[PDB]
DNA sequence: CCGAGATCAGACGATATCGGGCACTTTCAGGGTGGTATGGCCGTAGGCGAGCACAAGGCTGACTTTTCCTCCCCTTGTGCTGCCTTCTGGGGGGGGCCCAGCTCCTCCCCATGCCAGGGTCTTTTCCCCCAGGCAGGAAAACAAG
DNA sequence: CTTGTTTTCCTGCCTGGGGGAAAAGACCCTGGCATGGGGAGGAGCTGGGCCCCCCCCAGAAGGCAGCACAAGGGGAGGAAAAGTCAGCCTTGTGCTCGCCTACGGCCATACCACCCTGAAAGTGCCCGATATCGTCTGATCTCGG
């Protein structure tokens, strides 16, 4: 007997925060977990390539920010960078 | 004499009906029988998950629709509405699948 | 933050900072992973989550439906110009296509 | 399934696929041309997936093998795991 | 009257000349100025390694040469010899730059 | 080098690029379209090269930055390193 | 074959098995790298290099040149069908393009 | 003081060149291109093998993963010959 | 502009199936402590990137002729669409079976980590040969009688 | 079909500049030894993929009428192309400066590793309540007269 992990306990908590009236189907939850798994790999791979290019051995926040800037379109990158910076600033202090 | 639809109207109605739908437009068994035929030349006595054959179907059906969405533009560029094999060949070559 | 609680609550997110950190550490991306990288990633992912869920809920409400299906996600992604650029080579299963007819193929 | 199931993709099915792409009129050779195009693409996918299947020392082709084969070709697929 | 060539033979002569060669067809300085003007919108007081500008020129010329091959095919498909902006738009849309 | 440098890729240069591409005849509106296309492509590549330069905490855009930016968009360039 | 020498000469390769192993180790690909993975890669890369350096040598001999220039490699790559597939999205600096004219754009009778 | 040293495949590319074509040289730009080609296909195969070993939850990259990555990345005859030469190299290194 | 006829749209009864919530657990995240090693900071140097005269000459910008290519209109017949009828086979339910994929326990051969040592790879000189340039000659397409 | 007219290839001579070999060094690969740990292998369980059977009715296949669109042909004009002629701005050379990137040395604090506990979430169970089907009209679109 084994258990699996997914972003289903967390997508359904953002869905009930942004639209607290609509639900979601199992197939939609699977698609929306595949989306998170794809974007995570994209950003992580780009940050890894950046760190390897700059001869660094540590993936900091300034590598994730650069990966986000490279990977997302204009407004998406502008809002994602600000959200990440706010989260980091509140987490640190 | 009975009532008849002029050509083109039924085609547009079918376009509107199939663009608002989501269902699979290829019968499942004839596609599974083709997948289990293509896989034999690569490896024999292969088993196939129903999820795997469904993934193959919903990938091929989005490939073919996306290809016809370019063949239509290739037909319109030639001042046509019928889509011909030359249009498909041009679309594929420009995409890069034929070079 | 001075309060000693979970790292997602400490950052104000709804995504798992701990498991994002574990995935960054065990995915072999670099020899070392900083402490703020999971926080940044679990805030970019949670924003990209709410950017698609909001539009999919809008699409669901536009069709008198109280549940989000793959069709609603596809409609949102393909109708939003930025999300269609991000997921431009992504096939949403059971999503269909946008309703679109060329103006030359309509009766005159 | 051994011989000649490429004709299992009936002409009405190809017409429906064309209609979903906005096509109003279809010639009489699009069907054969599309069957060829369909086979060429399926041959690539059900080869890149069987490669994973024999790398895992398995005889069943799981949905993850197909998903990875599609992802490696640039055609990422959402909904079937991953 | 003096000797004059028929329209369309110097075009093929130029095609063969510029296909047999490997030189760069855009003059270096006007492209360098273009690159420097473009990069200022992103960040001011930007220095360029000469190899970086040369790499940008080679990539841009390769891009344009490859795009004109897709444009000529569209122009031949439309039963034409002359390429027009609609051909470039169709080629870019199909290859995936305009969607 | 501040204003109106796109009119440096002159009509003869665009004609030579098309001649190398196999184009036998050119319409007179092709040049103002090829200029927009080149500007868009360069604005896409330099936007990533400058991002790499800023991340490296540098003030000079390097051939490695350009090569990595080109590689990112599936336009790998051989010759300048990497 | 059993020897106490360089691992490249132990396997019969002209490519550095040690360097390939080090690049795999410090490349963040996997925690562990087996003993036969650098030997396999140092032979795949050597075979591909030999293929291209033979086709480009043939192209250079077809142009009466003793030296290999980027144009020769471009000609070899774009004239080999199975190499053009491997390098379909690759630009060769100062490589030029394959000479070709469409049948429509030619003089008639 | 000293300048940091750089590394490249320009010692082995030339060795293979003098084996397949004894009398022809190679220019500096061509050697630079052949240096990026080897790095490119090294990175491609290494990344494919890494993802391959991650899919089956393996921590070791092996000749099996390299062979499967070669079979997944190269066209038909290229993959056939590369796999055969790699198998021969591994067999000779072990025997 | 006029009237039929087909087709889509809205709405209410209802029925099942699937989303959503509650409890057990079990397994992974978090707190505390140690240790070290990577990255930040200061200082130095010089390499290379930027800026400026100065040709000259090759390249670009503009005007003329005109030819031929694009564009439009006409007409035909052919191939495509639309509807009807037949019949087949895909979809669905129900059952049986055996193989293959997942899990667990042993341990053992393989990969890793660290030190000593040299042999292979890197950088600087240099020179001689191959490639570039150029002038004169022959050949080869090209177009107008 | 010829002759005249440009453009291109060929060949010999001159030259220069860059590639291949040699020399010194330094740095990383290899050999040796000790150690943990992942995976190879042998069982076991059981989930699911395969095979079979029976039924139906929904959809594909063939055909017929007929019509509208692809395609060939003719005419018109306008707009690129080819060829001169004038100027300009690119490029190559040379000279100057200083700014920025890379290297070296030092250290401090941030991240890995390890030890435990608890709480988050993963799974299973259950219930209700929304999406769909079905029938009935109502509105709208299409096409002949």
């Amino acid at each position: 007997r084994s258990r699996k992990e997914s972003y289903s306990v967390y997508v359904y908590k953002v869905l009930k925060q942004v639209h607290p009236d609509t639900g979601i189907s199992s197939k939609a939850m699977g698609i929306m977990n595949s989306f998170v798994n794809d974007i995570f790999e994209r950003i992580a791979g780009e940050a890894s390539r950046l760190a390897h290019y700059n001869k660094r051995s540590t993936i900091t926040s300034r590598e994730i920010q650069t990966a986000v800037r490279l990977l997302l379109p204009g407004e998406l990158a502008k809002h994602a960078v600000s959200e990440g910076t706010k989260a980091v600033t509140k987490y640190t202090s | 004499k009975p009532h008849r639809y002029r050509p083109g109207t039924v085609a547009l109605r079918e376009i509107r009906r199939y663009q608002k739908s989501t269902e699979l437009l290829i019968r499942k068994l004839p596609f599974q029988r083709l997948v289990r035929e293509i896989a034999q030349d690569f490896k024999t006595d292969l088993r196939f998950q129903s999820s795997a054959v469904m993934a193959l179907q919903e990938a091929s059906e989005a490939y073919l629709v996306g290809l016809f969405e370019d063949t239509n533009l290739c037909a319109i560029h030639a001042k046509r509405v019928t889509i011909m094999p030359k249009d498909i060949q041009l679309a594929r070559r420009i995409r890069g699948e034929r070079a | 933050r001075a309060k000693a609680k979970s790292r997602s609550s400490r950052a104000g997110l709804q995504f798992p900072v701990g498991r994002v950190h574990r995935l960054l550490r065990k995915g072999n991306y670099a020899e070392r992973v900083g402490a703020g990288a999971p926080v940044y990633m679990a805030a970019v992912l949670e924003y990209l989550t709410a950017e698609i869920l909001e539009l999919a809920g809008n699409a669901a409400r536009d069709n008198k439906k109280t549940r989000i299906i793959p069709r609603h996600l596809q409609l949102a992604i393909r109708n939003d110009e930025e999300l269609n650029k991000l997921l431009g080579k992504v096939t949403i299963a059971q999503g269909g296509v946008l309703p679109n007819i060329q103006a030359v193929l309509l009766p005159k | 399934v051994l011989r000649d199931n490429i004709q299992g993709i009936t002409k009405p099915a190809i017409r429906r696929l064309a209609r979903r792409g906005g096509v109003k009129r279809i010639s009489g050779l699009i069907y054969e041309e599309t069957r060829g195009v369909l086979k060429v693409f399926l041959e690539n996918v059900i080869r890149d997936a069987v490669t994973y299947t024999e790398h895992a020392k398995r005889k069943t082709v799981t949905a993850m093998d197909v998903v990875y084969a599609l992802k490696r070709q640039g055609r990422t697929l959402y909904g079937f795991g991953g």
